[PDB]
């Protein structure tokens, strides 16, 4: 009747548990996977709690489902921000890599080095993990499919649930069955290095520029404002807005390279019966419906860009206008971390034509833009 | 006769779906797009939801030589706000009246409903386009 | 008769102006909105400019009691390049035929035109919405 | 047959029972879970009583419930308030953390440090627990689902009830099957520190202010009072009241952080056919109906605030008025969990339609700190 | 006759005043509450204010023995901005027609109106409650 | 006939539920909202609790064509205290009487009931709103 307390007190068993579960390695994000590099130093002991409240559940709504869960406890790693005596120590190799990345001359080199480092070391680290064994079964039948998944316990007895349940008490087969706390790797660094790294990792540089009223459109209930003057070379704007004070220009921080999704996408004229832009990349989004005739070959449409889906979050509409033909939404951030700019993006409720793009409904995250960097 | 007819287009422009209910069609018949001989059942529309920017077309007409015209009613409801009524639509083109009647009744201030294209002076009821927006 | 009628809506979904010319009703008459008694002359529309995102309505019908129906034509001309013809629209809802006619003719590479709502199986031609764009 | 006496007399078995059941660690509140930090010093012995009254109960009301309970006894921990010779000693690390938190420069820093300390060490500690095993089964068919839960005994025999029952006398598998007494961790501290910690944990600072009678409303049976003058910057008020003497202003004590539910919430105007406020956050509540037109952009409506659900408890109505139109409720506390007697007002029939749910709550006294001097 | 009747309850559920004007019944007679024999001059309803959280009841009915039903109109206007029209009203409970009518017309963005209680199918129009809110 | 009708709106403004019991009508027929043709049985209404702030509607009308009018009763009971009767409501709009009657009986002091909108002089009984509260 051994528990996590029995394996944690034994150096051999504790190290076997640590190694077989990749507890010293970060997570790289086909899906999340552990990194081959060890991120933190091997601890002398682990903080753990015991939990043996096993469960067997089944359901036959033919979507039959089954779940045999057998927990053993929870293991918790302690982060620098907690301030406790025990703190996970970053591997000297990782710290040296960070310092080497930050030592390069230009910001582009510093960002590329950090990208390589975080690709080979992972983006996040699991600080709270639940240990044990879970056996799940699914059988959707109308044609017919069956799916058995085993995570922990003797996996060679997946076909025989009795023997798997019997084996669930062998400590050599305990695995991580759930993660309840994840901390960004950058958050494990000292404060100045943490700030520098988190600023460098931001995909976009930002800049405020005064605005000008779009000529015409007197029928609308609110004025339309666009960046005044010529856009600085290499910078891009995000769409029409109702803000009368400022507009946000953005610039990519990383050069385009094969295999990486650019932060911004070019926009192309619509196929037929519509003057709105369409995103060149599949799942990218822009924030404002274009007012006027879009054209990707001449300004200001030549410098309008759409954002990567991870840069934006859904917003909320505030409606203006006494009728549908006059109605327009203004997009405001869903007031809540991960806050979004109050750009006040304008979105016409009913565009004159047919076959128009889907109505934009998003606002840009404030954490994706770097300001006043001198870049 | 087939001469008395109506085309009703539910054109959703809001951010939420709207559901059609109680499609009765007390007089005349429903028919497929551009073909009055291809009779269709009200079940093809009853309980269906119109998603944003989606067009739904309902075509009604009098029978070939029944001298009846075509009359019918339906309701727009909010699929999320407890199936509450949005508006009640009643269309009527009698054969002998020589004066049609299209009416939208009920009240739900949470929805903006506009309609255009109807003709009432004489003849067919014309093509009616209805724009619905949920605010 | 008034039972034969048409409503033509020219709706400029583009961002460029368009003009109307050569509007003549070979059969029937033009009239105001919602009133077939209020006859109006073609001069009320000839030379009018359909501002972008603006709807212009032309209503045609036959005499009160006649077997004439309605017929007519009009040309859409682009004012930006010397009133070059965009399309030639011909509509016809006769009293003496069981089917109606709606024909867009001509070709212009700089313009896109679509239409909907026309009824041809029987009765009045219906209400026609025409979206025009300069792409 | 071994009992809790045999395991408590053996240092190895006693320590195994203590460690496998997390008896030295507090509870953090998806649900209550034990903390990884040891809150109390490891005792040399445990107070225990023996209970071996087993039970097997099944009912098939299409629901079918089964419960095999095999107790072994109860273990008691002794708290400082008991005054007995033996008292659980707090870990020196926890006491040092508390002292460090209370030593910071400003009250906000002290509150943040205490929040971190109690999030790491847990909020409460189990002082009476029951040891043994329990195997339960629930089945519901109409379409069908089955749910087996085992807590104690050989969990690898959950599928075979006979063997699990046979395994209930093995001491290595005994687990905590019930908790019958829980003590707040703050209550385990010495009195001068306990008072400070408990005061600093109160979410809201309170202040009594004078009141003014709302103009108009002569048709109502009672006068409606609101805070007099402009409320101090950074403070908020809870709602209209019939109290002609004083009104309560409240102020949050903690800044905003990820995962921290604010104590108060802003209110927004209703969608349609109603002039009453609606809570921005889903579950929160407010005390009184707004008499008049609510506007969140200008005072006094801009600073009216709702409350987190844990701050309030259901109250009772006393009705004034001769008819539905004039009927109004004065809310009163229900006779440690006392609540403020603010005499909040709630109109019975609001003229409009689609009005917010009718307020029915009163504010706890244990959530407001007075005379902090802050 | 007294079989055709309408009672409209203007209920100001808002916090700002509203006024009633141009209240004219073409047929029938305005009468007291519950009593159709005691006719009341229209001036007793023309131009009065409905304070917030108050109800104003207007009762109209056809003349006994007579056979004309009762139809009429009145305007809700906002007294705070120069009696700008809030919503126009029209009611019709005729003697010799099946469908009754109750129509709100006109509009301004600063007012919301929700009405209920009317019956349009047969018999008297019914008691109508009209909640108005300046929002 | 359809000309005689009544709508009873139970509006629960209190904090406790009220249950409808004994709904059945000696004459006439219950029907759906706004559709006298859609007959509905009392079983659909029996046993339904009006939760606080909820609104329930009873629509009764005379049959298609007869000297029937309508007549019926129901009871409001407290779901607690052993379903004790709150009030007993009776309504009748006869054909030959030309005089409606709506009556409420009971002595339950634990509840307060108000009702308004009935017509008694002549014609249809009209729409009656019944506000129920629990003191």
């Amino acid at each position: 009747g051994d528990t996590l307390n029995d394996v944690i007190q034994d150096p051999t068993r504790r190290n076997k548990l640590i190694n077989d579960n990749n507890l010293l390695k970060g997570i790289i994000m086909d899906g999340p996977v552990p990194s081959s590099r060890e991120l933190i130093v091997r601890p002398d002991t682990l903080r753990a709690i015991i939990n043996n409240r096993a469960t067997i559940e089944t359901t036959t709504m033919m979507y039959t489902s089954s779940r045999c869960l057998f927990p053993q406890g929870r293991i918790d790693f302690t982060t620098p921000d907690s301030g406790f005596d025990d703190v996970i120590k970053l591997s000297p190799q990782f710290t040296s890599g960070v310092q080497a990345a930050l030592a390069k001359a230009t910001g582009t080199e510093k960002r590329e080095a950090l990208q390589n480092l975080f690709q080979e070391y992972g983006c996040v680290f699991r600080t709270k993990v639940h240990i044990g064994g879970v056996l799940s079964a699914h059988t959707m039948e109308t044609k017919l499919n069956v799916k058995y998944i085993v995570n922990g316990g003797d996996y060679t007895k997946i076909q025989n649930t009795e023997e798997w349940v019997a084996s669930t008490n062998q400590s050599e087969h305990w695995r991580v069955i759930e993660v309840t706390e994840v901390t960004a790797v950058a958050d494990l660094l000292p404060q100045p290095i943490r700030g520098q790294v988190k600023d460098l990792l931001k995909p976009l540089l930002g800049k405020w520029v005064d605005v000008e009223k779009v000529p015409g459109l007197e029928s609308l209930p609110v004025s339309v404002y666009r960046p005044k003057g010529a856009i600085p070379a290499g910078w891009f704007w995000l769409g029409d807005t109702a803000d009368a004070s400022k507009a946000l220009l953005v610039k990519p921080t990383l050069p385009a390279r094969s295999g990486r999704n650019p932060a911004l996408t070019s926009l192309h004229q619509g196929s037929g019966m519509t003057e709105q832009p369409f995103v060149d990349l599949p799942q990218y989004q822009y924030l404002s419906t274009y007012f006027g005739s879009f054209a990707h070959d001449t300004p200001p449409g030549s410098t309008l860009r759409g954002l990567r889906p991870d840069h934006v979050l859904p917003g909320r509409y505030e409606m203006h206008g006494d009728t549908i033909s006059t109605a327009v939404y203004v997009t405001r951030p869903v007031d809540v971390e991960d806050e979004c700019f109050d750009l006040k993006s304008l979105v016409r409720v009913k565009l004159p034509g047919s076959g128009n793009p889907p109505k934009p409904r998003s606002a840009l995250k404030k954490s994706m833009v770097l300001f006043d960097s001198g870049e | 006769a087939y001469a008395q007819w109506v085309i009703i287009i539910i054109h959703n422009v809001g951010s939420q779906d709207v559901k059609i209910k109680n499609l009765k069609a007390s007089w005349g018949k429903l028919h497929a797009d551009g073909d009055k001989d291809a009779e269709v059942s009200a079940s093809n529309y009853e309980g269906k939801i119109v998603k944003p920017d989606e067009k739904l077309q309902i075509n009604a007409s009098g029978r070939s030589d029944a001298a009846e015209g075509t009359t019918g009613t339906f309701d727009l409801v909010d699929p999320a706000d407890g199936d509450k009524q949005v508006r009640h639509f009643y269309w009527d083109s009698p054969w002998g009246s020589k004066t049609n009647t299209w009416t939208v009744s009920g009240s739900n201030t949470k929805w903006m409903i506009e309609y255009s294209g109807q003709n009432l002076d004489s003849g067919a009821l014309g093509t009616i386009t209805v724009d619905t927006l949920k605010k």
